[PDB]
């Protein structure tokens, strides 16, 4: 069994699943692939700086995809920016 | 309406707060809060780990950047990814 | 014996250690410790931007410091640019 | 005058032009190039991987993110600071 805190980590690796199984390679999330995340999975305090800054910002290798550890920024602003919100 | 990447996010900020609450800063884990969320809601991933109290102090030590001797979220957070990516790998 | 390359990315790992030691949390980089690291250790194509713009880049989670994975990051970033110039 | 760090960054520049050079387009790893690359400079660190000939083709092709069948720089980078986390890693 493991704990509700556990399967919300395995989860998030799920949500980057839904996306980089669109197209292309499966270890890589593109740049409307990225749009098609923000829009359905963040909210509108995320979504506004737009889907093209945060896929420029994401890209820290500049090869074109949002590979996992890449996608793992934005999780960690979306949480950081939700605890700020939750007070 | 909340999607699923929103309740993963929530139980992050939820498990958090459980234990910051409970004594001190209500929005920092003291050293004896983070050992227990470890504990309990990290039994399985952190199971090697929470053998040792040590290990697990080390741990909260390397996590605690402003040397305050509590977790802020910011500082926990960079656990939680940390251990999604362990879990990925 | 580790390959010369193997050494290069332990090396990376050293120059980390030279600024984390300085202060505070041994596995943090502060502001004042990243601006003296882009000083000595980066092209001044890489300085140009500026120490505190860099350290808003590589601060991920905004707990005022640069842990060795965001330090990552401006190696990725250094390593795409000197590419980048050794063929142009 | 070069830094340590940036001895590093050339050190690896160096060694993924020594290999893209050989065939092909000359700033890009096939996959021939990279198993060669892999084998014998990366011996050590990917000694477990290097004993699968399929397990080097699967970490190109993860890396291989616009599914060309080569390498970029860029595309290479992620395996070096991976593998630096990793070294990091195991002297905790
Ligand atoms: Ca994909
Ligand atoms: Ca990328
Ligand atoms: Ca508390
Ligand atoms: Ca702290
Ligand atoms: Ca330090
Ligand atoms: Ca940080
Ligand atoms: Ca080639
Ligand atoms: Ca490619
Ligand atoms: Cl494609
Ligand atoms: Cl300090």
């Amino acid at each position: 069994m493991l704990t509700e805190l556990e399967k919300a980590l395995n989860s998030i690796i799920d949500v980057y699943h839904k996306y980089s199984l669109i197209k292309g390679n499966f270890h890589a999330v593109y740049r409307d692939d990225l749009k098609k995340l923000l829009e359905t999975e963040s909210p509108q305090y995320i979504r506004k700086k737009g889907a093209d800054v945060w896929f420029k910002e994401l890209d820290i290798n500049t090869d074109g995809a949002v590979n996992f550890q890449e996608f793992l920024i934005l999780v960690i602003k979306m949480g950081v920016a939700a605890h700020k919100k939750s007070h | 309406k909340m999607s699923q990447l929103e309740r993963n996010i929530e139980t992050i900020i939820n498990t958090f707060h459980q234990y910051s609450v409970k004594l001190g800063h209500p929005d920092t884990l003291n050293q004896g809060e983070f050992k227990e969320l470890v504990r309990k809601d990290l039994q399985n991933f952190l199971k090697k780990e929470n053998k040792n109290e040590k290990v697990i102090e080390h741990i909260m030590e390397d996590l605690d950047t402003n040397a305050d001797k509590q977790l802020s979220f910011e500082e926990f957070i960079m656990l939680m990814a940390r251990l999604t990516w362990a879990s990925h790998e």
